[PDB]
């Protein structure tokens, strides 16, 4: 889809009429998410018999779900999504501190801090990738924070959240690295406003 | 209205020429309603300082467009990157005219960056055309470990794969490192003779040096690289008679600037006829949101096809790249590149200087070299593969059969009874028997020389996930064949779907099935006994793990419960399970027919049961690509009508 400002609805809505799936997965931005939610609202594919999925990118504030967001949408995020910013900062500082302390345990020295902006060191300062390696494996409060070679967190513990019947975002389940848990072995398909329907 | 157009240059001459080009655009279209003005900045060695200069100079004015070129010094090839991020913060379009790196080609990080010249990765496209020129297939890929190398690899593999073709193999190397010859070693003996490569100039020089000292410049061998790999020290180390790729407009930065100004003028004039035009933010500080027409400008600049290019009609691709590229192919004859072809947007026309290939010839050599010396992998199986230690002379004591003929014994190297308790020292013992007999028969039939050795791990192999549930791959002989360690599978192997999904089989040279062995009423009734129909703990039954019957029990979902028993008692070889049954440790052993009735007729202390419920064939399985498939098929069929394996059965399995 185009989904940009002033995008031709006929080109989009026509193909939506050509869309016949009851279960969907979508990818877009949060503004594009709002636009497509409105577009499906006039398309009628928002109905209870319809399922649509989306990654974290098209989501804004979990505490601020816009009215365009339809009820029953579900995604998965980090467990720290309910932790306040202070807790996140403390955990990050703890990760850095434990990495530095592991560097000291292996060698007994503080990690060399970086320089200023009017120059740029060429070599990688082998102590620095030693610190990086000791930072590649982080565990705190039982939650591992070992990162990936791709520069991000690898093998994390995720929580699956779903918008509730009161337009509230709440967690339905948890993916613990090999195991799935989730409430509601059936999904309440509210009658486009409320009152989930019993499947025949 | 005045619109500012920005440039990033360090020449002090192309700056004034860019101003003159802005004036020329004004002459071509007119700036009475919408005045046009130019602005030039100088890229600096310090990335932070030049980014600050861009922020406080080019953003301090509501500049609608910006372009960049490379500095003469090869230091900081990614100089435009801070400019790209600065434009991205407000999502501003940016043009790079001189970059050849696919890093900038990414639009997930560089949203509105456009590049006139395609990167070195797009160079890949011409090699595909080269493949069409010479009707070649035996492609060997060599590439650096850098992101540019991986991107080029992906592009070229896509290009070769839409034609249902696949690269024979791919090799990756760490840039700047040495001792690459060893890597070249494991690529040296492959049957292919045409080569492709992707690296940097110093890496190109290193590999040129290695190939020269490895005699890789001989006949048949040939390869092709980009401009940077045939320049400077790389050109110095390059051999003569090597082919090379050249840009039509590699070094004329002025032409790039002219065409860029023209296309920018076209795009901006198409913009000004529209409404809701938002001025770009003035100054980084005080503005922290998106620019609205920025994405609009990129949308109308994808659609901008600039015909008045000095280098011709400039049409951007889906990703802002000039389509239908203009290249040339030279030949490095006597330390100079000489014209051998011109690449127009989709094909090549040769003109003169007939290609003098590195082997010293002027006629096109086939990019292939069939090997008479072939690799053979096997697994120990006494009725079909007899393995015995050799004595001091390097061989083992040969003996003559009852008929008086000697048994033909080949030198097979095995890691001293491969096991954790084995030192893994691969001693050359002697192998002989049925399979060896038929190998030597078909070999002298096809005259091809052979190298025989059993499998390293001693296991058949199955499609299994890589360690921590990563992608599926083959173990055992299928592993060595999908990797190329051997050429055919010479063993009483069981044909099946998944092997056929990756390997192929000839017509089966033997017909066989499955049955059970026990010791010495209590007759286990074949397969339909609730003793086995219903899994029972008191009764023990298993097979060899990573084998065909494993796949049998896996596909038979209703039998999965018995498969659950498999997980407890699966063996690794036949002999130890045979001893366990003779020791009554194992109640019953399911396995293939032929071996099993052979053992029953020989030892007579154990009894077989159950019919050959799974009809199957022992056939020569090997790679889909190689031509020996039909040849070996017809040869073994001719032996069948000749009853040669009947004589072999009389020699080995019958009369017991
Ligand atoms: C570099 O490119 C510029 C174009 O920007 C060339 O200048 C013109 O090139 C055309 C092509 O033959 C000539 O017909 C014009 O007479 C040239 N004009 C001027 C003012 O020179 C320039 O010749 C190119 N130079 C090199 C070395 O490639
Ligand atoms: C300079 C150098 O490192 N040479 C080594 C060589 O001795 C070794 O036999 C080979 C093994 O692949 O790797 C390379
Ligand atoms: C982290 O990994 C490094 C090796 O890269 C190892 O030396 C160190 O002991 C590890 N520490 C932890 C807590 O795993
Ligand atoms: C190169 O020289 C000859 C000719 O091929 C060959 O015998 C020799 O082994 C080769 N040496 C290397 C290092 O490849
Ligand atoms: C590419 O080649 C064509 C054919 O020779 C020639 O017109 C010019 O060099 C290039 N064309 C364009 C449109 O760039
Ligand atoms: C591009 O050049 C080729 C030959 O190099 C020639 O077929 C034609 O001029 C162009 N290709 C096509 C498909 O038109
Ligand atoms: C010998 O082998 C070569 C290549 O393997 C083949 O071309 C030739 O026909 C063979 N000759 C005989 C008599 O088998």
């Amino acid at each position: 889809l185009e989904l940009g400002p002033g995008g031709p609805r006929a080109r989009t809505q026509r193909l939506l009429r050509q869309v016949d799936a009851p279960v969907l997965v979508a990818y877009c931005s949060r503004e594009e998410a709002e636009v497509l939610f409105a577009e499906a609202a006039q398309a009628g594919l928002v109905g209870p018999g319809h399922v649509w999925l989306v990654p974290n990118l098209a989501l804004g504030s979990t505490d601020a779900p816009p009215a365009a967001f339809p009820v029953g949408l579900i995604s998965v995020v980090t467990e720290s999504w309910r932790l306040s910013l202070r807790q996140k900062v403390r955990d990050g500082v703890a990760i850095l501190a434990l990495g530095a302390h592991s560097y000291r345990r292996q060698y007994g020295t503080l990690p060399a801090p970086a320089g200023d902006c009017r120059s740029h060191p060429g070599p990688v300062s082998p102590a620095r990738e030693a610190f990086y390696r000791h930072l590649l494996n982080v565990t705190w409060e039982g939650r591992d924070f070992s990162f990936s070679p791709g520069g991000y967190l690898v093998r994390p513990t995720m929580v699956v959240i779903a918008l509730n019947r009161h337009r509230l975002w709440e967690m339905v389940g948890r993916w613990d690295h090999g195991v799935l848990y989730m409430k509601y072995p059936v999904w309440p398909r509210y009658s486009t406003s409320l009152q989930p329907v019993v499947d025949s | 209205k005045i619109v500012n157009i920005g440039a990033v240059l360090s020449t002090r001459k192309h700056e004034q020429m860019f101003r003159e080009a802005v004036n020329q655009a004004n002459k071509r279209h007119g700036s009475w309603k919408i005045q046009l003005n130019a602005t030039s900045v100088t890229h600096k060695p310090n990335a932070i300082q030049m980014a600050l200069s861009v922020c406080e100079d080019l953003i301090s004015s509501q500049v609608y467009a910006i372009l960049v070129s490379h500095p003469p010094t090869p230091n900081d090839h990614f100089t435009p990157t801070p400019v790209s991020y600065t434009a991205g913060f407000y999502r501003i379009p940016v043009l790079g005219l001189t970059t050849r790196m696919s890093i900038y080609s990414d639009k997930s990080i560089h949203l509105s960056f456009l590049r006139t010249v395609p990167p070195y990765s797009h160079q890949s496209s011409v090699w595909f055309e080269m493949m069409r020129v010479y009707n070649w297939n035996h492609i060997i890929l060599l590439v650096s470990d850098d992101h540019e190398g991986r991107a080029a690899q992906k592009r070229l593999e896509t290009l070769l794969e839409e034609r249902e073709s696949k690269a024979e193999k791919v090799l990756q190397f760490d840039p700047g490192t040495k001792n690459v010859t060893a890597l070249l070693m494991e690529a040296r003996e492959l049957e292919a003779r045409v080569i492709i490569l992707s690296a940097s100039e110093d890496d190109a020089a290193t590999v040129y040096r290695a190939a020269a000292m490895l005699n890789m410049t001989g006949s048949g061998y040939v390869w092709l690289v980009g401009e940077r790999e045939i320049s400077g020290n790389a050109l110095r180390y390059a051999p003569d008679g090597i082919i090379g790729l050249q840009l039509i407009n590699g070094k004329n930065e002025s032409a790039h600037i002219s065409d860029a100004v023209g296309v920018v003028a076209q795009a901006v004039h198409e913009l000004l006829e529209k409404e809701n035009i938002t001025d770009p933010p003035r100054g980084c500080v005080g503005n922290t949101n998106i620019w609205k027409t920025g994405p609009l400008f990129k949308r109308v600049l994808m659609s901008s096809k600039y015909a008045d290019g000095v280098t011709g009609r400039v049409e951007f691709n889906e990703d802002g790249d000039r389509k239908f590229a203009n290249y040339s192919i030279m030949n490095l004859q006597n330390r100079k590149l000489v014209q051998v072809g011109i690449y127009n947007g989709t094909h090549v026309i040769p003109n003169d200087r007939k290609i003098i290939w590195p082997g010293g010839e002027t006629e096109k050599p086939r990019g292939y070299q069939m090997s008479t010396r072939l690799k053979i992998v096997t697994i120990h199986q006494e009725p079909f593969v007899y393995v015995k230690p050799t004595m001091s002379d390097g061989t083992c004591k040969e003996e003559f059969t009852v008929n008086g003929d000697p048994v033909k014994k080949v030198i097979c190297t095995g890691p001293n009874d491969t096991s954790p308790g084995s030192p893994r020292h691969t001693v050359p013992q002697c192998c002989y028997g049925f399979c060896i007999d038929l190998l030597i028969k078909l070999a002298r039939t096809m005259n091809f020389t052979y190298e025989v050795h059993l499998v390293a791990d001693g296991k058949f192999g199955t499609q299994e996930r890589v360690n921590n549930s990563n992608k599926k791959e083959w173990n055992g002989m299928m592993g060595e064949l999908l990797s190329g360690q051997a050429d055919m599978i010479v063993a009483p192997l069981t044909i099946n779907n998944e092997r056929a999904q990756y390997i192929e089989f000839s017509k089966p040279f033997k017909y066989q099935g499955l049955t059970i062995l026990v010791k010495k009423e209590e007759r286990i009734t074949g397969i339909n006994d609730p003793r086995l129909r219903n899994p029972s703990d008191k009764f023990i039954y298993a097979t060899v793990k990573q084998s065909s019957v494993d796949i049998y029990f896996r596909r038979q979902v209703e039998l999965s419960t018995m498969y659950r028993h498999m997980e407890k008692h699966n063996y690794e070889s036949a002999a130890e399970a045979i001893q366990a049954v003779r020791d009554n440790k194992l109640h019953a052993f399911i396995w293939d027919s032929a071996v099993l009735e052979f053992e029953a007729s020989q030892k007579c202390d154990l009894v077989t049961t159950g019919e050959l419920f799974f009809r199957s064939g022992f056939g020569i399985g090997m790679r889909k690509d190689s031509p020996w498939k039909q040849n070996v098929s017809l040869s073994i069929l001719k032996s069948h009508e000749n009853g040669f394996m009947e004589d072999l059965d009389k020699t080995w399995v019958r009369y017991q």
